C-alpha cells in the first residue's frame, strides 16, 4: 500500500517528513495532494525527507503523497530559444507551451576524458580589455569574481550582445547561443535584463532561466543544473553554447538552507560538507568535445560575490580552483575611472593565447607584461622623485594604454576595431597625444578607417591574421592619421 | 463548531498547541486565547507532528498555563484594507491603537500573500527629484522604485527619511503608508504630531497616509509580522486602487532580527553569525512583494540597520540585491560633521546613466567621484607625511576634493533643531551646474569653510563674503 | 647656508612622521586584537555547531 | 503530593533546574524551594519545567520540595524606598528596617503605547556645561553614557543627581526630580563608598539604590534593571518625574549570555544570543514622557556602556545606540590630556536636545556642535606642523578656546544662568584674544563680575529663561567692557 | 586568610600568583562539563566566578584582607576577557620593569606605570 | 628516562614534537565525542603537557641527586606564538630557543633569535 504512497508526519520551512514511500528512488520527484511538488533527498527507514518547491502552508500532517518514478528533468532543445523558463523548465514569460525536442536530467555526468579537444576557438566578448588580455575560449570556464556593484554582470551581458555579429549569419559552426541563469536576483531586475536583450535583438538566440529569491530554496539550488542541461544540448548536436551563472554564491546559500533544514550537519560557515562538489560537478559539465562527438562545446561564465574584497573566502576559493582563470573586478578601480574595472594584476586566463584571436595576438604580445611594468613604475614614482627617459617613457605609454582599455557598456567592438587601436598603443603613437584626447581619438580613428582604409579592415576580418603586406598598409594608415589634425 | 485545543508547552515567544480533533489548522493561521487582560493571538509556524503544532506569540506569554483552552480563527492574520485605514494607527494584529473607534473597512485581506508574477513586472527609468544634493547628483532615486538607506547606529537613516517625507509626501498626490518596525516608540508619537500639524493627517478631515506600527518594545512575533501588515495595506492601493503609493519602512532589519530570535526555539540549526538558515527566502518573499506592477506604482523607502557598522553582515548584504538605489551612511563621515553622512563612493543607483540624467550630468558626477577617490587613495600618505610631500598636481586635487566633500553637506529642515540652520532645498538643475563650476576651478579662491553646510551655490559666495568681515 | 636649512626642516619632517606613523601603529595594533579575537570566536562557533547536531 | 501547585526536583546544574509538576503555573512565575531559594519558570514543557536559580545551586538538592508563589516576580514600589538600599528582589540590604511600599508591580512591564505619549520638552540640568550645551537631556529622554574604563561615565550621572538638590528641596513638585541609581556587576566597596558620597552631599534623601553585586548570581544582575525600573515608573504615573541610571547594562548582557549559553542557545556575534537586543530594548522603552491625560509624568534613563579601546563599533554598544536618544562618548585620550569631562563632541549626540534645552542656551550656542565636529578635522590635520592659511588658522584659534572652556572639574555643578554667559563669549571670539592659560581663571573671575555688577542680567535669565532682543545688547556691552580690562 | 580577618581582625595580605591561571583553570573545568564556550573561548560563568573570589576580599568591621596578585596579559592584549575582567577589581598596580632594575634601582618598581585609585 | 633520574644519574629527553602529540590526542577526544575547546582541543590538553614536563626535574641529594632534562619541540604557524598549544607549552617550560626562518636565510645558522630566546635559570647552570 505505502510502497507508492505515504502520509506526512511533519512539515515546515519547506521541509516535509513523509512516512512510507519504500520504493521511491534517490532525488526523485514527488507530488502531494495539495498540488505542490517536492524532492526526496534524505532516505531513512522511519521517514523520508522531502523539500518543497512551493510554500508549505498547504501541506499538513497525514496528507497523501505520491511519487513520479522519474529523476527531476527539464525540457531541452531549440524551442526554448527566446523563452524564459523556471528551474523545472516551465514557461514563465506567457507565450505558449515550451516546444521541446527531448528531456534531459538535472544531474548529468561530465563529458569523458577521451571525447575532448583542446580549446582553440575564441569567444569574442567585444571587450577590448578582455579579448586582448584575458581571452575566452569555446570550452572553458572563465570566472567573473568581484564585490557588489562593480560590473560582473556587465562583462557577461556585453558578450551576449556581441554575438549578434554571427548568430544572424548562415554558418552554424561560427554562431554562439547564450544561456543566462538568474539566481537569487529579484524579478524586477530579471525583467529589466530581458528587456535590454530585446532592445538589442539578442533575445532570439538567448535562453533565460529564472530562480528569483522569492521562489523556494530547492528551485534556486536546482536552477543552475537544469539550466546546464539546456545548454549541453547544443554541445552534443555539434553547436556552440555559452552559459552564464549569476551567481553561484547565492546557489550555495540556497543549498545550505536545504542541508540545515534537513538536519544535515554543517561544515564551515554552515555550508554542507560537499559544498565544493556543488560547483565542481557543474562547471566540469562544460568543455570542448571531440571531433567524433560533434566538435560541440559549452563555455561557462560563473559569477561570484565577494565581501569587502575578500577573495580568501570559503565559497570563492572553492570556485577559483575549478575555473580556467578569473576576471577580477575591483570597486576602487571603478571610481578611478577604469571601466570596466578589470584588475590585470589578478585577472588571468589559463587557456591564454590559444583562445585569443591570432591577429590580435600579434599586436599585443607582452602587453599584459607591459601593464605589469606600468604599475611597477606607477608605484615607484609615488616617491616624488624625478624620472629619467626610460621610466617616464613607459610611464607615458602605460598610462594611456590603461585609458585605451576603458570601454562603455552596451558597446561591443568587433575584432577589426580592436586590433587597430591596440596597434597604435603598443607601438607608441599615442605617447604624443594628451590623455583626455584618447577618448575621442578612438571614435575618430575608427571613422577614418571605415571611410578610407576600409579594405584593410576587411582583410583583418576574413584572414584573421596579419601578413607582411597587411602590416605595411596598416603601418602607413596609422602614421597618416597621426599627422592629420 | 469552533475548533479548539490545549497548550502543551510555552517557551518564550514560542507556544506549542495541541488539538484533540483530527482536523489541524494549516500553517500561517491565527489563533486566539482568552485572558483577563484581553486576547492573545497566535500564528502557526510548523506541524511538529502528533496533532501538535508550533506557533509564535504575538504578545507577552506571561500567565499562560499549560493545557489552557485555545480557539482557532480559521484564517491567516488579516488586516482591514481600504481608504478607511488612512489617518488611523493600526496594530500588527490589525486593530486600531489610536483610541478613535474600530476601522469600519469594507474588505479585510490577509498579511500573507504571494509575490507578483514575472510577467506582471514593470520597469521604469523615471527620475525622482528629492532636493538632496548628495543624492540627486550621485545616486538619484527612481519613481515607484526601491530605496535603501543603510548605516550603523546614529548615522542619519530616519532623519534622512523624514526629510524625504517633508519634500515628496506633500507634493505627491497619491497615498502613503508608514510602518515603524522595531523602532523607538517615542519616534512614532512625534511622527504622529508632525502628520497632524503638517495637515497630512486631519482627524476631522481626510488624510493622505496610514500609520502601522510594530515597535521594538513589542515582542519578536510582532516585530516579524508588522512589516507584512503595513505591506498588505499598501498593495491594496496598488492593485485595487491602482494609484501611486509611497511605502516608508523603518527599520526593515528588525524583520530578520526578530526572526533570528525565534529560529533557535523553532528548532532550526543556526547558520553562521547566528542567523536562521532561511534568511535569503524570508527576506526574499518580503522584498518581492514591495514592488511596482502593471496595476500600480509604489515608491518604497526602506531603511536598513548595519550591525557593528559591518556591511559584510549577511543581513544587510542580502538587502542590496533587492534595491534599485542604495544610499549608505558611514559613521566615519558623520563624525567629521558632514551631514548627511552619505558616502559618494559606496552609493550606487540604476539611474546613474547618461541616457537618463543626461551626458553632462554623467560627466560631472564621474569627475566628482574620481576627485574624491584620489583623496582617499592618498589618505594613508597624509597621516604619515602630510601634504608637503604631495605633488603639485596631487595637492591641488586634495583641496578641491575637500571642497567638494564639504559642499555635499546640506542643512535639513527636519534637523534644524540640531544644526540651528534653516533647511535648504536645492534643485537638481542647480546642483549639477554647481559642482561643474567647482570642477572647472572657478572657486579655488574661496575658503573651504564656505562650503560647509551650504545650500545653493550662490550661498557659498555669500557665506564667503560674510567671513571677511568676521576676520580680525 | 640654505643646505643647513634643508637638513633642519628634514629633521623636523621625519620627527613628526615617526610620531604619526608610530601612533598609527598603536591604533592598528588594537584592530589586530578585535580581529584576532573575532577569528578565535568564529572558528569556535562552527566547532560547537557541528557537535550540537541532534535530532 | 499535589502535582498542580507543587512538584519535585528532577535535576539541577548550570544554574537551571528541571522540576516535575506545577501544572497550574504561569509563564515566568516566581517560585520557592524547600531551601527557600526563589526561582522563575522561564519555560514550560510537557512533563517538566525550566526554572532559573536566583541563588547558589548548592542550596538546591535533587529530590526536594518545590512550592509556587502564584504571582509573577515583583518588587515593592513606593515613596518609602527613598533613602533606602535594596537588592534585585526589593529587600533591604542596608539594615534600616523593612521597606514601606505602597504597592507591588510586575518585574516585566510593557512600555506605554504610542498614543499615551508626548515629545520631551522639559530641560534636565546636569550641572555640566559641556553637556547641557552640546547634548542636553530632557525629562523622558534616554541619554547613553558610552566610554572606556575610567573615563568619567558615572561622573556625569553622579553630578546630575547632586545638582537636582536645588529643586528637590523646593516646595513645588513638578520641579523636583527623583533619582534611582542601579548598580549591577559592581563591587561591594564601590557601591558602599558611592552611597557615602551621596550622604555627604545629602542627596540620598531623594535617591533609591538597587543592588546587583557581581558576587550575587547572574540572574539577579539580569532582573535588577527591570525591577529597579518599576520603582521609578511609579513616580511617572503619579505625575512626578524620576531619573534612573543603569551602571552598567553592558555587564548585564554578559550575565545574561551566561544563562543564555547554559540553557544551550545558538551563539551569536561575540557569543551574545540573538535576543540580546530585546533585552535592553524592553528596558529602555519604559522611559518616556506621558501625555497630560496620564499625569504628565516622565522617566529619564541614563544607561551606561563600557567599550574596549574606544570601539563604538562593537556589538553591545551599537545595539544600545540604536535605542537611546543620543550618546556622550568619553574618549580616553582627551581624559589624559586633562580635558575633563573627556566628552568627544565628534561622537556625542542628542536626538531631542534643543527641544528640551533652555532657549537662553539655544541662542548663545548656535552651530557650536557642528563647528567642533569640523574643528577636530582641521586641528588634527594641522598638527603635522605645516603652515596653513588665515581661514583655517582663524578657526583653529577659536576652536582651542572653546575646547578649554568646555572643561570642568567634578562636583562643581553650574546653574544654567551661569552657563549662558560663558558660551556667548566663546562664539563671539572675545576669548580668542585672551591667553590660553588664563581661560580657567577667567571663568571664575567673569562670574564674579556679573554678581558684583550686572546681577540683574543673572536674575532675568533665571526666571525668563530666554534672552530678549534688549537683554542681548545689555549683555554684549557688559562682556566687551570686561574683555578690554 | 579570612580566618585572621574575622577572628583576630588583622590586616592580612593574600598573594595570588597568578590570577590568570585561575581563569584558565575555570576555562578547562567548564570545558569538560559540557557548558558552551563564551567569547574568545572562555567560560560563560567567568563573570560570576571572578566575583566569588574578589568580593570575599574586603575590609570588614573586624579586620581586613589586602590582595597582592600578579597579572598576566594574554598576547599583550588588554581587550581580552580574562584581563578585562580582572582589572575591573584592581585598585592599584605595582609594575616591575627590567629597565628599572637595569639602572641599579631596587626595587624595580616603575614610577610611571605604577598607578593607584586612591591617589587623590 | 626517569629510570636514570631515580637511580641517581642524568638523562636528556627531547620531545619532537609536542605539536603532533596534541593533534593525535585531539583526534581521539573528538571521535569519543568529548567537549571541543579552542581550536578543537579538549580542556584536559593543558593537563596533558603539564603532567608531562613536570616529570623532569632535579632530584635532591637525599633522593639520589638524579636529574631529567626536557627539550620539548613546538612548531608554530607563521611565528604565531599566541596560538593555543604554544601558549600552553611556553607557559609550562622554563625558557625558549625561538628560531626564525628569516634569520636562517641571512646565513645566521643556527638562527637563534637572541632577542626572544631566554632562560629563567641562566648562569645558574652555565660554566663559570
Ligand atoms: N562598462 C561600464 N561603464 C560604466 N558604468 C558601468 C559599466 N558597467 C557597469 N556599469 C555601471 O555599474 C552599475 C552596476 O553594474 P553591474 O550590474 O555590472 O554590477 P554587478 O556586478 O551586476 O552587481 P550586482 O551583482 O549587484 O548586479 C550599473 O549602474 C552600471 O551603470
Ligand atoms: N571632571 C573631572 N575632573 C577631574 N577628575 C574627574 C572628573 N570626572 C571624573 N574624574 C575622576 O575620574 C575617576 C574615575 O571615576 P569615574 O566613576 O569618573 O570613572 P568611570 O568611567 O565612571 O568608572 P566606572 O565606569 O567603572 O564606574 C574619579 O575617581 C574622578 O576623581
Ligand atoms: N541631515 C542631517 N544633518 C545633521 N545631523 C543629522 C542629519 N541626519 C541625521 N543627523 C544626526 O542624527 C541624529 C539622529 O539620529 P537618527 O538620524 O535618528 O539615526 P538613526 O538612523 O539611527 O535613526 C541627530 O542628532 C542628528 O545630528
Ligand atoms: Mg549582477
Ligand atoms: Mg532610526
Ligand atoms: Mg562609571
Amino acid at each position: 500500500n505505502l510502497n507508492e504512497t505515504g502520509r506526512v508526519l511533519a512539515v515546515g520551512d519547506g521541509i516535509a517528513r513523509v512516512f512510507g514511500l519504500n520504493n521511491i528512488q534517490a532525488e526523485e520527484l514527488v507530488e502531494f495532494s495539495s498540488g505542490v511538488k517536492g524532492m526526496a533527498l534524505n532516505l531513512e527507514p522511519g521517514q523520508v525527507g522531502i523539500v518543497l518547491f512551493g510554500s508549505d502552508r498547504l501541506v499538513k500532517e497525514g496528507e497523501l503523497v505520491k511519487r513520479t518514478g522519474n529523476i527531476v528533468d527539464v525540457p531541452v532543445g531549440p524551442g526554448l530559444l527566446g523563452r524564459v523558463v523556471d528551474a523545472l523548465g516551465n514557461p514563465i514569460d506567457g507565450k505558449g507551451p515550451i516546444d521541446a525536442a527531448g528531456r534531459s536530467r538535472a544531474q548529468v555526468k561530465a563529458p569523458g576524458i577521451l571525447p575532448r579537444r583542446s580549446v582553440h576557438e575564441p569567444v569574442q566578448t567585444g571587450l577590448k580589455a578582455v579579448d586582448a588580455l584575458v581571452p575566452i575560449g569555446r570550452g572553458q570556464r572563465e570566472l567573473i569574481i568581484g564585490d557588489r556593484q562593480t560590473g560582473k554582470t556587465a562583462v557577461a551581458l556585453d558578450t551576449i550582445l556581441n554575438q549578434k555579429r554571427w548568430n544572424n549569419g548562415s554558418d552554424e559552426s561560427k554562431k554562439l547561443y547564450c544561456v543566462y541563469v538568474a539566481v537569487g536576483q529579484k524579478r524586477s531586475t530579471v525583467a529589466q535584463l530581458v528587456q535590454t536583450l530585446e532592445q538589442h535583438d539578442a533575445m532570439k538566440y538567448s535562453i533565460i532561466v529564472a530562480a528569483t529569491a522569492s521562489e523556494a530554496a530547492p528551485l534556486q539550488y536546482l536552477a543552475p543544473f537544469t539550466a546546464a542541461s539546456i545548454g549541453e544540448w547544443f554541445r552534443d548536436n555539434g553547436k556552440h553554447a555559452l552559459i552564464v551563472y549569476d551567481d553561484l554564491s547565492k546557489q550555495a546559500v540556497a543549498y545550505r538552507q536545504l542541508s540545515l533544514l534537513l538536519r544535515r550537519p554543517p561544515g564551515r560557515e554552515a555550508y554542507p560538507g560537499d559544498v565544493f562538489y556543488l560547483h565542481s560537478r557543474l562547471l566540469e559539465r562544460a568543455a570542448k568535445l571531440s571531433e567524433k562527438e560533434g566538435s560541440g562545446s559549452l563555455t561557462a561564465l560563473p559569477v561570484i560575490e565577494t565581501q569587502g574584497g575578500d577573495v580568501s573566502a570559503y565559497i570563492p576559493t572553492n570556485v577559483i580552483s575549478i575555473t580556467d582563470g578569473q576576471i577580477f573586478l575591483e570597486a576602487e578601480l571603478f571610481y578611478k575611472g577604469i571601466r570596466p574595472a578589470i584588475n590585470v594584476g589578478l585577472s588571468v586566463s589559463r587557456v591564454g593565447s590559444a583562445a585569443q584571436v591570432k591577429a590580435l595576438k600579434q599586436v599585443a604580445g607582452s602587453l599584459k607584461l607591459f601593464l605589469a611594468q606600468y604599475r611597477e613604475v606607477a608605484a615607484f614614482a609615488q616617491f616624488g622623485s624625478d624620472l629619467d627617459a626610460s621610466t617616464k617613457q613607459t610611464l607615458v605609454r602605460g598610462e594611456r594604454l590603461t585609458q585605451l582599455l576603458k570601454q562603455n557598456q552596451y558597446s561591443p567592438l568587433a575584432t577589426e576595431e580592436q586590433v587597430p587601436l591596440i596597434y597604435a598603443g603598443v607601438n607608441g603613437h599615442l605617447d604624443g597625444i594628451e590623455l583626455s584626447r584618447i577618448g575621442e581619438f578612438e571614435s575618430s580613428f575608427l571613422s577614418y578607417l571605415k571611410s578610407n582604409h576600409n579594405e584593410l579592415l576587411t582583410e583583418i576580418r576574413e584572414k584573421g591574421e596579419l601578413s607582411k603586406e597587411l602590416l605595411a598598409s596598416l603601418k602607413s594608415a596609422t602614421e597618416s592619421f597621426v599627422a592629420t589634425f | 463548531t469552533p475548533i479548539t485545543g490545549k497548550v502543551t508547552a510555552v517557551i518564550g515567544a514560542i507556544v506549542d498547541v495541541h488539538f484533540e480533533q483530527s482536523e489541524l489548522p494549516a500553517i500561517l493561521n491565527a489563533l486566539e486565547i482568552k485572558t483577563p487582560q484581553g486576547k492573545l493571538v497566535l500564528e502557526v509556524a510548523q506541524h511538529l507532528g502528533e496533532n501538535t503544532v508550533r506557533t509564535i506569540a504575538m504578545d507577552g506569554t506571561e500567565g499562560l498555563v499549560r493545557g489552557e483552552k485555545v480557539l482557532d480563527t480559521g484564517g491567516p492574520i488579516s488586516v482591514p484594507v481600504g481608504r478607511e485605514t488612512l489617518g488611523r494607527i493600526i496594530n500588527v494584529i490589525g486593530e486600531p491603537i489610536d483610541e478613535r473607534g474600530p476601522i469600519k473597512s469594507k474588505l479585510r485581506k490577509p498579511i500573507h500573500a504571494d509575490p507578483p508574477s514575472f510577467a506582471e513586472q514593470s520597469t521604469s527609468a523615471e527620475i525622482l527629484e528629492t532636493g538632496i544634493k548628495v543624492v540627486d547628483l550621485l545616486a538619484p532615486y527612481a519613481r515607484g522604485g526601491k530605496i535603501g538607506l543603510f548605516g550603523g547606529a546614529g548615522v542619519g537613516k530616519t532623519v534622512f527619511i523624514q526629510e524625504l517625507i517633508n519634500n515628496i509626501a506633500k507634493a505627491h498626490g497619491g497615498f502613503s503608508v508608514f510602518t515603524g518596525v522595531g523602532e523607538r516608540t517615542r519616534e512614532g508619537n512625534d511622527l504622529y504630531r508632525e502628520m497632524k500639524e503638517t495637515g497630512v493627517i486631519n482627524l476631522e478631515g481626510e488624510s493622505k497616509v496610514a500609520l502601522v506600527f510594530g515597535q521594538m518594545n513589542e515582542p519578536p512575533g510582532a516585530r516579524a509580522r508588522v512589516a507584512l501588515t503595513g505591506l498588505t495595506i499598501a498593495e491594496y492601493f496598488r492593485d485595487e486602487e491602482g494609484q501611486d503609493v509611497l511605502l516608508f519602512i523603518d527599520n526593515i532589519f528588525r524583520f530578520t532580527q526578530a526572526g533570528s530570535e525565534v529560529s533557535a526555539l523553532l528548532g532550526r540549526i543556526p547558520s553562521a553569525v547566528g542567523y536562521q538558515p532561511t534568511l535569503a527566502t524570508d527576506m526574499g518573499l518580503l522584498q518581492e512583494r514591495i514592488t511596482t506592477t502593471k496595476k500600480g506604482s509604489v515608491t518604497s523607502v526602506q531603511a536598513v540597520y548595519v550591525p557593528a557598522d559591518d556591511l559584510t553582515d549577511p543581513a544587510p548584504a542580502t538587502t542590496f540585491a533587492h534595491l534599485d538605489a542604495t544610499t549608505v551612511l558611514s559613521r566615519g563621515i558623520s563624525e567629521l560633521g558632514i551631514y548627511p553622512a552619505v558616502d559618494p563612493l559606496d552609493s550606487k543607483s540604476r539611474l546613474l546613466d547618461a541616457a537618463v540624467v543626461g551626458q553632462e550630468h554623467y560627466d560631472v558626477a564621474s569627475k566628482v567621484q574620481e576627485t574624491l577617490q584620489t583623496y582617499k587613495s592618498l589618505q594613508d600618505i597624509i597621516a604619515i607625511l602630510g601634504m608637503d610631500e604631495l605633488s603639485e598636481q596631487d595637492k591641488l586635487t586634495v583641496e578641491r576634493a575637500r571642497k567638494i566633500q564639504r559642499f555635499l553637506s546640506q542643512p535639513f529642515a527636519v534637523a534644524e533643531v540640531f544644526t540651528g540652520i534653516p533647511g535648504k532645498l536645492v534643485r537638481l538643475k542647480d546642483t549639477v551646474a554647481s559642482f561643474k563650476a567647482v570642477l572647472e576651478g572657478k572657486y579655488d579662491n574661496i575658503p573651504e569653510h564656505a562650503f560647509y553646510m551650504v545650500g545653493g551655490i550662490e550661498d557659498v559666495v555669500a557665506k564667503a563674503e560674510k567671513l571677511a568681515a568676521e576676520a580680525n | 647656508q640654505g643646505y643647513a636649512a634643508e637638513i633642519s626642516a628634514r629633521r623636523n619632517a621625519m620627527d613628526n612622521a615617526s610620531k604619526n606613523a608610530g601612533d598609527m601603529i598603536n591604533r592598528y595594533s588594537i584592530l589586530y586584537n578585535r580581529t584576532r579575537q573575532a577569528v578565535i570566536t568564529n572558528e569556535l562557533v562552527d566547532i560547537i555547531t557541528g557537535a550540537s547536531s541532534l535530532g
